[PDB]
């Protein structure tokens, strides 16, 4: 009834040893595509190679740094949700839960070359949202972790693709069943902000809030759980994010007379330009003036410079009146508040809807 | 397979039960999905916004928010129905045609309120409510109806030819809260389709008019259009500016791409989205109004 | 039931003899030892 | 499980038979589903409209209304196929990569008419028909591919329309994926499909967009510090909506690779899951 996906990768961003069974795991595209997209989509005036500076130092502080460029299949493919949650923990509203998860992921990992890795990833995302290379097209989604096998610094993991959560058999734990586990920092239900009844079926989304200013950019990651419709979620999110939308509309771009067309077309006795001269023999004295309009529009907010969020459907919960449970348990050698979701069917294609308003 | 059970009210008259048995493969809507529900949700009384029956522009917004369901075999006591929106396998699904227009194979189905003559709908006197079933047309007919309704809305603040037959629409706009909302979402799409690259595409009007002649095909493109045909012989269009960083940037790329996503969002936010695809096995190629077809979930 | 082992263990124990000598040397006392060992876990696989 | 059987024709040359054996995991697109079908529905002949061969804009509309299928195995006298349609639980569904870009795990599959280069296809001269197979590209690259091809064609018209060309440029366009560049259409000559199949596509795109930032500039003159005026609005909405439904993006398959190589190159075959 369910399907599985296997993949081997480097363990510098993901550790299937400490991560609990049932957590979310994401994958990354090849970093070589970032520069090919940045040098062509960077806003006019901005420096396009600050991303390259921010990116090179990331792998300089990562094992096997001489293996970038060929993509033979031995790169850091997958990553964990808690990793990004800890990298951007200074931006979530739940101060204590954020910093607790941060120190926990620092201690449980190598804890020697981990803090440097985190700050490199932090400004890496900061430079990612500096040239309109938004990190919602480079971060895909995998199902919850089910089984793993590791020998040293290289792991083979398998996760569910789509279907019921407790329809698999992990077959090495105490029980043969697992449930979805998430850090309490990313969880954010919108219906209890929008003040509507929470009964019935609810969808799951991931959002990527963007802040665009001068030398100050921010990117969070929230796992929203709402009963709102497939497309109506966009109109719902704008009501809560109305501030950042207006901030971006004014601080997004930092790098002329009208014409009365309908007026002079409603009235006659205007200079006409019949097709007889556009045939193409002397098409300069025919169009000598005909108008001037002195018109040009170069610097204006595009629909891409005012974007502030991008969501995507992941799964639903058919059981009405969900009863998600939040509690603190040990994660390595530290306790972190995790929320436990039961009976969630994965599915849905990876299509991102961008909320630019 | 997910289904919802509508408990019919007791003490129903025998005439209404037979009329309810006529509605075998129609579509109903729900505000909140649940296995067990009541008849009040399906009733039009649930569509009320302030205190009154809804509007055709308010109905278009209730259709997006509400969940969709399909009626199936009804028994004297219960009323079975299956869900559509949420991903759930349903073998052998079928819909009854309610629109006056015919359908054929491979047509996408939309959902719009009754804009034609008074909607045929079951009325219950003893219970005191009535249920109105939505109307289902193909995609092509859907986009034409929305275009004329929105244009009439701007007029306040019609004939459609399909298969060589003309129809009319009696649009209802007795409210004002919803009419101005459609104006907002409209201009916001036009405003986000303006980038630095319009200037180049706005400078290619004269060569377009030249290409209009001795082509025999662009003329039809020119006749339907009005602005470019009028501006083509009335404005000068100052020649050209330069590019800030032309050594590594492509300015006409965004505009040709920024518009692609905008146009795709236009057809859905303005009205509704495609819900179903009709594909009948071992059946007629064209269905007539009142008959049923086997359709596939989108 | 190898799928329920959950970190088994095993331990040893050994004693040592001693000599009786005198003179400008400190006396000797018998010595005992205690060791311990745990189990490793490896699997095998084959396709079809 | 629903399966479609394509009847192989008699008196077929052995060379054409061997080439049909090669296209094991390729995509066929059927007009109407039926357990028995003829080659006329598979050949390009069934695709063309108004007598003339089909257009790219027409092919895009064909792929939506028409139902797709996947060949499973060929037989010296028979040809089988399976559907990706209603509910079929097809076991062991594998496809062959037809696009020059590589694919990886967790990548959704879309379809596209051949735009980059000349489409490869099997040609049966004895019967007199040919079968064209669609292109299979990932989702994230699809929206970018279309915008680059059309923008390339408008550049050619501008260089011809303008008395002088504005040649100064960045070099050559290129699509990068998995650290691999494609460097499409290096030369300016060899205008094979410049205006051969994407001609009408650019036209409809050059009119709706021109109507876009013109209608607003003719309705609210405050932006920059006899006449219907409404039928133009209704016509613009009806067109831009239809054109958006045309250039849609709907995934059809998902590449789910188990105990196999993650990345795959053009020509390899992988097991895919029905989305």
């Amino acid at each position: 009834t369910t399907q599985l996906i296997q993949q081997v990768s480097l363990t510098d961003f993901f550790r299937p040893d400490i991560e609990h069974a049932g957590s979310i795991v994401l994958i990354l595209r090849h970093p070589s595509d970032m520069i090919g997209e940045a040098n062509t989509l960077t806003q006019a005036g901005r420096d396009p190679d600050v991303l390259l500076e921010g990116l090179r130092n990331l792998f300089n502080a990562c094992t096997a740094p001489w293996t970038v460029g060929e993509g033979g299949g031995l790169r850091a493919y997958v990553t964990s949700l808690s990793f990004i949650a800890a990298c951007r923990a200074e931006e979530y509203t739940d101060k204590q839960a954020a910093d607790a998860n941060r120190t926990a992921i620092v201690s449980a990992y190598g804890c020697s070359r981990m803090e440097t890795r985190l700050i490199r990833f932090s400004e890496c995302l900061r430079a990612m949202v500096q040239c309109h290379v938004f990190p919602h097209r480079f971060i895909s989604f995998f199902g919850s972790l089910l089984e793993y096998t590791i020998q040293d610094n290289l792991c083979n993991i398998t996760a569910v693709a789509k279907g019921p959560q407790e329809a698999a058999r992990t077959d090495k734990t105490s029980t043969r069943r697992v449930t979805a586990n998430i850090p309490a920092c990313v969880f954010w239900d919108v219906d209890k902000d929008l003040h509507l009844s929470a009964d019935g079926l609810k969808h799951v989304f991931l959002v990527f809030v963007y802040t665009q200013r001068r030398q100050r950019e921010g990117v969070r990651l929230h796992l929203a759980l709402s009963q709102l419709n497939e497309q109506c979620f966009g109109r719902g999110i704008g009501f809560l994010l109305g501030r950042i939308r207006a901030e971006n509309a004014a601080w997004g771009t930092e790098g002329t007379r009208a014409l009365p067309l309908v007026q002079l077309s409603n009235d006659p006795t205007s200079p006409r330009c019949s097709i007889g001269e556009i045939t193409g023999v002397n098409w300069n004295l025919a169009r000598q003036r005909l108008y001037q309009w002195t018109g040009d529009f170069r610097g204006l907010p595009t629909q891409l410079s005012c974007m502030y969020a991008a969501y995507t459907l992941i799964g639903t919960i058919p059981s009405e009146s969900v009863r998600y449970t939040r509690r603190m348990e040990r994660f390595g050698g530290y306790n972190v508040p995790t929320i436990w979701l039961e009976g969630v069917v994965w599915g849905g294609t990876n299509t991102w809807n961008e909320c630019y308003y | 397979p997910f289904e919802i059970e509508v408990l019919l009210p007791g003490e129903l008259s025998p005439a209404e039960t037979s009329a309810l048995q006529k509605c075998e493969g129609k579509i109903i809507t729900f505000s909140t999905l649940r296995h067990r529900a009541s008849l009040v949700d399906i009733a039009l009384s649930s569509y009320y916004i302030n205190g009154a029956p809804p509007d055709t522009l308010s109905l278009l917004e209730a259709y997006r928010m509400r969940f969709a369901a399909v009626i199936t075999r009804v028994i004297p006591g219960k009323l079975l129905a299956h869900a559509i929106g949420v991903g759930t396998p349903t073998p052998g699904l079928f819909i009854q045609n309610t629109s006056p227009v015919d359908l054929c194979n491979g047509d996408y189905i939309c959902l719009l309120p009754p804009v034609f003559g008074s909607a045929d709908s079951i009325r219950l006197d003893s219970v005191g409510l009535e249920i109105v079933f939505p109307l289902t047309i193909p995609q092509t007919l859907m986009r034409e109806i929305i275009a004329k309704v929105v244009a009439r809305a701007v007029e306040r603040t019609d004939v459609i030819c399909y298969n060589g037959r003309r129809y009319e629409l009696e649009t209802n706009l007795q409210h004002r809260d919803g009419s101005d909302a459609a104006i907002r979402t409209l201009v916001l799409n036009l405003m986000f389709s303006i980038n630095e690259g319009c200037l180049l595409l706005l400078a290619l009007i004269p060569t377009l008019l030249v290409q209009g002649a001795h082509d025999g095909y662009v003329n039809l493109l020119i006749q339907t259009a009005n602005c470019v045909r009028e501006t083509g012989q009335l404005i000068n269009i100052p020649p050209m500016p330069r590019i800030q960083d032309g050594h590594r940037r492509f300015p006409i790329y965004e505009t040709i791409s920024s518009w692609i996503s905008t146009s795709s969002r236009l057809g859905d936010t303005l009205g509704t989205r495609a819900i179903l695809r009709v594909c009948v096995f071992d059946g007629p190629s064209t269905v007539h109004p009142g008959d049923r077809t086997a359709v596939i979930q989108v | 039931e190898l799928a329920y082992v959950r970190d088994g263990v095993i331990q040893f124990e050994v004693q040592q003899p001693m000599i009786a000598r005198d003179g400008p040397h400190p006396v000797d006392q018998p010595v005992h030892n205690y060791m311990v060992k745990r189990i490793h876990k490896r699997s095998l696989s084959a396709a079809f």
